[PDB]
RNA sequence: GGGAUUUUAAUAGCUGGCUAUUAAAAUCCCA
């Protein structure tokens, strides 16, 4: 009504306005032709076509409400729940120079995953027989901060082999993880002028070849396709946008993301900008708060890999209460007090942050109990503690593995997704100097009904021969354990450990 | 530096159109849905005494018609994305439009729901009659 | 070069106050 806009700013150098016939809006009008009753009459004045004006694209709000479109700038807790979405984004651009001033086109595009893309400068020009998106004169930012951008004015490549080179991209990262795009921005404002550059939006649709989601727009096919179909398509489709920056950050990205993270350290190029604002947002929503009751659907072998961890701790825990003949077990991070094994009867305590059943107390570590702790064995599965005491039994997630359950986080940590998604602190083979790994081994109790195995724990071992169920159950328990440590699971054990002793029995 | 152009209302509704694969229906659905039409449109001061045809080089309405601005009443002049036509030029462009009394209220959706005559040039049921 | 908040100057409008546009000053973010 009164309120003007940045958005679509004439950034011509012209003296005067347009001709109510070439004019967009009434605003834009000369003011030679316009009235007292905010009309316009046609003045006998003749008009200066041909000509060709430079269009700002500073200013879009995606935030129309229309039944059947969805939602694509999305809350903390919708980002949360696509959390195996988040691409960071990262838009460094060039000023409008020359022919124009006062407006800004994108020069080099970095995601997440470590890519930058250099664009021509590309902007709207409006003539007097419609518009064109062309290539523009430009200028790196003036500055000392800006020095690096130099370079990058002559390294530019075509605005159509960039827009594919994205979609290849996205395809290649999110193809396993989801069927959904969220691009993590700092400040969204450029960010969204240079995503309306290479994004389509709309109707949710489905892919043609199969069921999955459809998450790009291919324009010569006028096609919809999922990451797994999208080759040659050249459009992102209903992407995800979340501004970081709206979340309650004071102060610019850098000195944001450097309070909680030393680990991506690095030169200022826009892929660094993306990794340090997927990494703020990992931070903000996963080690800042814990939900808790979000729960994610599983992806590829879940239910069998908890299985198996479960098979393996029953294990391990049980040949360690028998060798050495300890008589006592702290369970620390145990959620309900559960106990895994029972046959060698020891006494067990239970240790939480934040229990979920009143049994169990609560603690945190931090070394000083390791005398509150020393008549019995301490058992920290998938507890994290930055420093283990002597005699424990512990298993620890390998942060320097990624896979499809396991996302990059914040200060070297990582994101582990499996029913809930729990943060875990990076990965050190300094916190284990009291401890040794474990060797692989298998002990079996239950009576008998062609293998050789030197680490068989086994009564036909100890006769020096097998039988056929030992042997199965022996192979079956290798699958196990082999999903286990490829997952990225390592065990750690006390230092006196060795599997003679379980020759006793 | 440079000059603005729109309101800051239109905004919500333009960029939708930027981002859309199909832009005229994307601003039928956000009109019928109950959003605002578009404002800011360039309406010319007429004797309405014109041949009252749909586009003309001048001004041409009659008594029950108004004239606007060709560019302000497109949608892809508006929204400056690439026109769906040959050679990507625009018809409404450079030319008057000329919108029944009774359609003044979106004038653009009204230029996306209608096409003129072929034959006589008027506006296919507001005057124009070839049967 | 783009924008947000506060203040000021000019212009226009409304009913001593206010609103909008343009410009200027400060702080912050973005390039
Ligand atoms: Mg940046
Ligand atoms: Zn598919
Ligand atoms: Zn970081
Ligand atoms: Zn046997
Ligand atoms: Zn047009
Ligand atoms: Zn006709």
């Amino acid at each position: 009504s009164q309120i003007v806009t940045g958005l679509f700013k004439d950034c011509s150098r012209e003296t005067s306005g347009l001709s109510p016939a070439y004019a967009p809006t009434y605003v834009s009008v000369d003011d030679k032709y316009k009235t007292s009753d905010e009309l316009c009459v046609n003045l006998n004045l003749p008009a200066n076509v041909p000509y060709s004006r430079v269009i700002s694209r500073m200013g879009f709000k995606l935030d129309a409400t229309v039944p059947g479109y969805p939602k694509l700038f999305i809350t903390r807790e919708e980002a949360v729940r696509q959390v195996r979405s988040w691409i960071g984004f990262d838009v460094e651009g060039a000023h409008a120079s020359r022919n124009a001033c006062g407006t800004n086109v994108p020069l080099q595009l970095g995601f997440s995953t470590g890519v930058n893309f250099v664009v021509q400068p590309v902007g709207v020009v409006d003539t007097e027989w419609g518009n064109m998106l062309t290539g523009i004169a430009a200028r790196p930012p003036p500055g000392e901060q800006f020095k690096h951008l130099v370079p990058l004015m002559h390294k530019g490549a075509a605005w159509p082999i960039v827009r594919r080179r994205i979609v290849q991209m996205l395809s290649d990262t999110l193809d396993k993880l989801s069927d959904y795009c969220t691009f993590v921005c700092w400040a969204h404002g450029f960010a969204l002028t240079s995503a309306s550059y290479f994004c389509k939006i709309g109707k949710e649709q489905k892919c043609c070849m199969c069921n999955r989601r459809a998450a790009a727009y291919s324009s010569p096919l006028q096609s919809y396709a999922c990451w797994t179909h999208s080759c040659g398509y050249d459009y992102v489709y209903n992407p995800f946008f979340v501004d970081v920056q709206q979340w309650g950050y004071v102060g610019n990205l850098a000195t944001n993301h450097d309070r909680y993270c030393s680990v991506h350290q690095g030169a200022h190029v826009a892929s660094n900008d993306a990794i340090m604002t997927r990494c703020l947002a990992i931070h903000s929503c996963f080690i800042e708060r814990v939900d808790w009751d979000i729960e994610y659907p599983y992806i590829s072998h879940e239910k069998k890999l908890n299985s198996c961890c479960r098979i393996v701790e029953r294990n391990v825990v049980r040949a360690a209460l028998l060798a050495g003949s300890f008589d006592k077990v702290y369970d620390i991070g145990n959620p309900k007090g559960i106990p895994i094994v029972d046959d060698p009867v020891v006494d067990w305590h239970y240790f939480d942050a934040q229990p979920l059943t009143r049994k169990v107390q609560q603690l945190f570590y931090t070394e000083d109990m390791a005398s509150r702790f020393a008549d019995g064995l301490c058992l920290f599965w998938n507890c994290n503690v930055p420093k283990y005491p002597n005699n424990a039994i512990v298993c620890r997630f390998d942060t320097r593995v990624h896979s499809e359950f396991n996302l990059p986080g914040c200060d070297g940590g990582s994101l582990y997704v499996n029913k809930h998604a729990f943060h875990t602190p990076a990965y050190d083979v300094s916190a284990f100097r009291d401890l040794k790994p474990l060797p692989f081994f298998y002990y079996s109790t239950t009576p008998c009904e062609p293998l050789k195995s030197a680490v068989c724990i086994t009564a036909c071992n100890l006769g020096g021969a097998v039988c056929r169920k030992h042997a199965t159950e022996y192979r079956e328990y290798m699958e196990a354990y082999n999903l286990v440590s490829a997952s990225g699971f390592r065990l750690w054990c006390y230092k006196t450990f060795d599997i003679y002793n379980l020759w006793s029995t | 530096a440079g000059s603005n152009t729109e309101f800051a209302s239109n905004s919500s509704v333009l960029s939708l159109v930027n981002f859309t694969v199909d832009p005229q229906k994307a601003y039928l659905d956000f009109v019928n849905a109950g959003g605002a039409p578009l404002t800011n449109c360039v309406k010319m001061l007429t004797p309405k005494t014109g041949t009252g045809i749909a586009i003309s080089v001048k001004p041409e309405s009659t008594a029950d018609q108004e004239t606007y601005g060709g560019a302000s009443v497109c949608l892809y002049c508006r929204a400056h994305i690439e026109h769906p036509d040959v050679s990507g030029v625009c018809k409404y462009k450079g030319k008057f439009v000329q919108i029944p009394a009774q359609c003044v209220r979106d004038p653009v959706g009204f230029c996306l729901s209608n096409t003129p005559c072929n034959v006589c040039q008027y506006w296919i049921g507001y005057g124009c009659n070839c049967d």
